[PDB]
RNA sequence: UAAAUUAUGGUCAAUUGUUAGUAUUCAUAUUAAUUUUUUUAAAUGUUUUAUCAUUUUAUAAAGGUUUAUUUUUGAAAGAUUUUUUGUAUAAAAUUUUAGGAAUAGUUAAUAAUAAUUUAUAAUUUUGAUUAGAUUGUUUUGUUAAUGCUAUUAGAUGGGUGUGGAAAAAUAAAAAAAAUAAUUAAUAUAUAUCAAUAAUAAAUUAAAGGAUGCCAGCCGUUGCGGUAAUUUCUUAAAUAUUAUACAAUUAUCAUAUUAAAUUGUUAAGUGCUGAUUUAACCAAUAAAAAUAUAAAUAAUUUUUAUUUGUUUUUAAACACCAUA
RNA sequence: AAUUAUUUUUAUAAUAAAAAUAACGUGCAGUAAUUAAUAUAUUUAUAAAAAUAUAUUUUUUUUUUU
């Protein structure tokens, strides 16, 4: 079944995420303001005792 | 397909459809069985990749190794239980018996 | 080789359940209905019933399913499937709340089919701006 | 849920008739909820099973629950007779520690 | 709805954002008003405790909120002890009174930043060069600024009637940060907070395993 | 009406087995079978602790019926700390019934935790409520097939209000706070006895039968004919219809229109149709967007036949002997 | 002497067991010298029948042909 199958030789010659298209996501804006204020928090840790 | 599946269209045929859909479904979504041109990368860089983008393997003589398909008697299923077959879960399941030979 | 969706189902089932993806359950059981009432007196004012009900949601034919494509996905990008509508205002009985008119799409296969559907929805408008009619 | 194999036919709901736990406790010596109404003077037999007689049972089969004055009665147990290994302290090891031996009534019967 | 339509809608849209923008021509310099606030997230329900009153990203800050204050000092008559003793000096607290606050409203902003235990015990006016200020007359109309040497003299009574019902930090907003330590004109406001934990995200959501076909995506 | 322009000055072809993929057997497959095997008899030792207590140990079954859900931060993970502040509760969408109708501890608003209030409220023929069936379930099976067909992941408002969370009366074991043990096929029954029954629960290896009949001169003597003779010694169900030839249950049911229908207040006529393919006048023939657009339609009407209505009540004619 | 393809009934200051029915009309069935057919409805005890009312249809050339 398929022993013998190959593929095109773009898929061994790509570059490295150049795959990837632009797609808008889109989410309400309580979502952005939720997640704005969780990634300041989470930049905002202190270091030293677990992080 | 719903939730976790990918395909986003029927196989062959399907509804009439309109702008981005009728768009998306008859030119650029996926269509990962095409045998001359893989799927399509964004526009930077289709250009740089389109003469390596053709095809299947640049070899059209190609000596097949491996077993000889057998004719009499046919076999239904070829499943059984195995140790050490990493592929068990792509060997599993149904699939069309067309090819070459 | 290039696997089906199928393929990455039942590897999903595969890891979650520890190989349980099936059982090979018999396909050809013989059943049968028998009736208990008398030939036309069912307990029933609406709906009667007589022979084998299937009770699938989505194991019932003739197939049919949502269809994404509409009017709504066609005219604005949506975070979530149903978070935004466009429908006609269809009445205001009710202190601040319109009931709005809204379409959808479902999908037959073995009729190609593209039916639309209706559904009611209590809307919310503070200062009683909405009459019946609008859009 | 549990597996069920399917069938076209009505499915029998066995209601069982299981050994009587009370009577199990009974004849064991070990029912705490029976009341005596009559005392009486005649021999009790009890089968032990397991060791699951001991001194909290016993005394109310010396002293029913009807409210007794007196072990007024004979109390046969077949077997539960025990025999007592004697006690000895290892002082090896990390400490001195008591080794009681044990009582092996059950699994060693009388007669093989 | 029919979407066979939309395209002519779009042309009829098209062609009325046009004539309107062509007829009417009646833009101008409009003073824009500041957003407001709505009820309307989405999710489930929050509590109480979090109702913070904004329910949206707004990363400007809108005038209500913008206030107009000057920095005056207010002189303390204050003695120090030196070794033969009691050396008279001063002292001098910053406060950041609103533009157009009186008198009696500065006196009282004075209470809250004395934070030391020893210099606003007890009542005390405020005066210019000795004379004393009328405590309902505004500062514009004695026309202090921040060059004006302004007094506080401490009559010897005791027992000074606060009132802390009023947070250190009110702004419009009604934000109310327990912690009132240090004003917020003093606080840098931007610092580590080290009262949390970093959490990663421990829950796949199409991935689980061998190999990634399709990620199971939505 | 464009009228046949002279370079014919370049002929010498095709085939070399090299692939842009649903392909159709009305009878082969497909099931219970020709090949169905294999076992299974309950009565039970989690643990540590400061000791008559306290700490750690949150989804067994049958029944009842199942929306389409769930990150208690609160326990643990877990750390230079500290919160029972580390946003878990939401929504969209897809169900069945030969005889198809009503539903309600009800909808929204609210200075109302715990509604003495206000409203022309809410569900439903676009199929609701109840009743019946009923976990869902592109995983099963089948096919040339977007057809048909099959299914066991779960969940659980009165048993302690404890707990971070009820998931709590059973536990093939996910090792559970000292390295119990860690190259073993053990995942043992061997936790071997004990009332108790194979009713029942699970599982598919590859270390000769049928089967009678008969007055003996006639009592219930119980003789015989008679060792009585004939029938018994791959198919059924079928998947593949994914099409309805066909007509003798059919399963019902848009009124056939400018050549037509209606006329009292409007025309014409003894009912216009005996003659005659032709019939005065009045009303009535077209008139939104869109052909792709997947509901762009209405829910009414009766010119035909019977029957009622009543009917000094038709004169008649024809049927009876009313109509 | 030619041409012809299942259901019903029933119970008391006592509360489901008894009875009966069913199974296309079809036997020794209908007046054949033989009497138009088809549809729909009304009636009458010859009812698998007949009568009445309406409608349509059946012509094989010497009437008609936009």
């Amino acid at each position: 079944f398929r022993g013998a199958d190959t593929y095109s030789v773009k898929y061994c010659e790509q570059g490295r995420y150049e795959y990837q298209r632009y797609l808008m996501i889109n989410r309400f804006p309580s979502e952005y303001k939720k997640h704005f204020l969780s990634f300041l928090s989470n930049i905002r840790m202190s270091s030293g005792s677990a992080t | 397909g719903g939730p976790g599946s990918p395909v986003r269209g029927p196989g062959y045929y399907a509804p009439p459809m309109e702008g981005e859909h009728q768009r998306g479904y008859t030119a650029e979504w996926r269509d990962l069985r095409n045998p001359m041109r893989p799927p399509e990368f964004p526009t930077p860089w289709e250009r740089k990749y389109r003469q390596y983008a053709r095809g299947q393997h640049p070899s059209y003589d190609m000596v097949y190794a491996g077993p000889m398909p057998e004719i009499f008697p046919m076999r239904r299923d070829f499943r059984k239980p195995t140790r050490w077959d990493f592929h068990d879960i792509e060997k599993q399941g149904k699939y069309r018996t067309s090819g070459p030979y | 080789p290039w696997w089906n969706f199928q393929t990455e189902h039942r590897q999903r089932c595969v890891l979650m359940y520890g190989g349980a993806r099936t059982k090979n359950t018999h396909n050809a059981n013989h059943r049968v209905f028998i009736k208990k009432y008398k030939r036309n007196a069912f307990p029933n004012r609406t709906r009667h019933h007589w022979a084998v009900s299937m009770t699938g949601v989505l194991s019932q034919r003739p197939r049919r399913m949502p269809w994404p494509y509409d009017l709504t996905s066609l005219i604005f990008n949506q975070p979530r499937q149903g978070s935004d509508k466009i429908g006609y205002v269809v009445g205001t009985s009710m202190l601040k709340t319109a009931v709005v008119a809204t379409n959808h799409m479902v999908y037959y296969p073995k009729f190609n089919q593209r039916v639309s559907r209706t559904k009611r929805f209590f809307a919310h408008d503070e200062d009683l701006a909405c009459v019946e009619g609008d859009l | 849920r549990m597996p069920r194999k399917p069938t076209p036919y009505v499915r029998k709901f066995l209601e069982g008739c299981p050994l009587p736990e009370t009577l199990v406790d009974d004849i064991a010596g070990a029912n705490l909820k029976s009341m005596a109404p009559f005392f009486t003077t005649a021999p009790r037999y009890i089968v032990a099973a397991e060791s699951r007689l001991s001194k909290l049972f016993f005394h109310h089969a010396l002293y029913p629950a009807g409210g007794a004055r007196r072990p007024c009665r004979v109390l046969i147990v077949r077997g539960g007779r025990s025999v007592r290994e004697p006690s000895f302290t290892i002082n090896t090891g990390g400490g001195r520690g008591e080794v009681g031996g044990g009582s092996r009534g059950y699994r060693d019967p009388a007669r093989r | 709805l029919k979407a066979g339509l939309l395209g002519h809608y779009q042309q009829e849209a098209f062609e009325a954002r046009k004539r309107f923008e062509e007829s009417t021509t009646y833009p101008g310099p409009i003073r824009a008003a500041t957003p407001g606030d709505t009820r309307f997230y989405s999710g489930s329900l929050e509590s109480i405790l979090h109702d913070t009153d904004r329910h949206y990203w707004r990363a400007v800050t809108d005038d209500p909120r913008v206030q107009h204050l000057i920095p005056l000092r207010i002189r303390f008559k204050i003695f120090t002890w030196v070794t033969s003793g009691w050396e008279q000096r001063m002292q001098v607290v910053q406060i950041m009174a609103p533009k157009d606050s009186t008198i009696a409203q500065v006196k009282d902003l004075v209470l809250v930043e004395n934070q030391s235990p020893y210099l606003c015990v007890s009542s005390f006016h405020l005066a210019i060069d000795g004379k004393e200020l009328d405590p309902q007359k505004t500062l514009g109309e004695y026309g202090v600024t921040e060059q004006s040497q302004i007094d506080a003299i401490e009559q010897n009574d005791h027992l000074l009637h606060r009132d802390d019902e009023r947070p250190r930090d009110w702004t419009v907003d009604e934000i109310t940060a327990e912690d009132v330590k240090r004003s917020p004109y003093k606080e840098m406001e931007m610092q580590p907070l080290q009262n949390l934990a970093p959490r990663y995200e421990a829950r796949p959501k199409g991935y689980f395993g061998r190999t990634y076909y399709s990620g199971m995506k939505q």
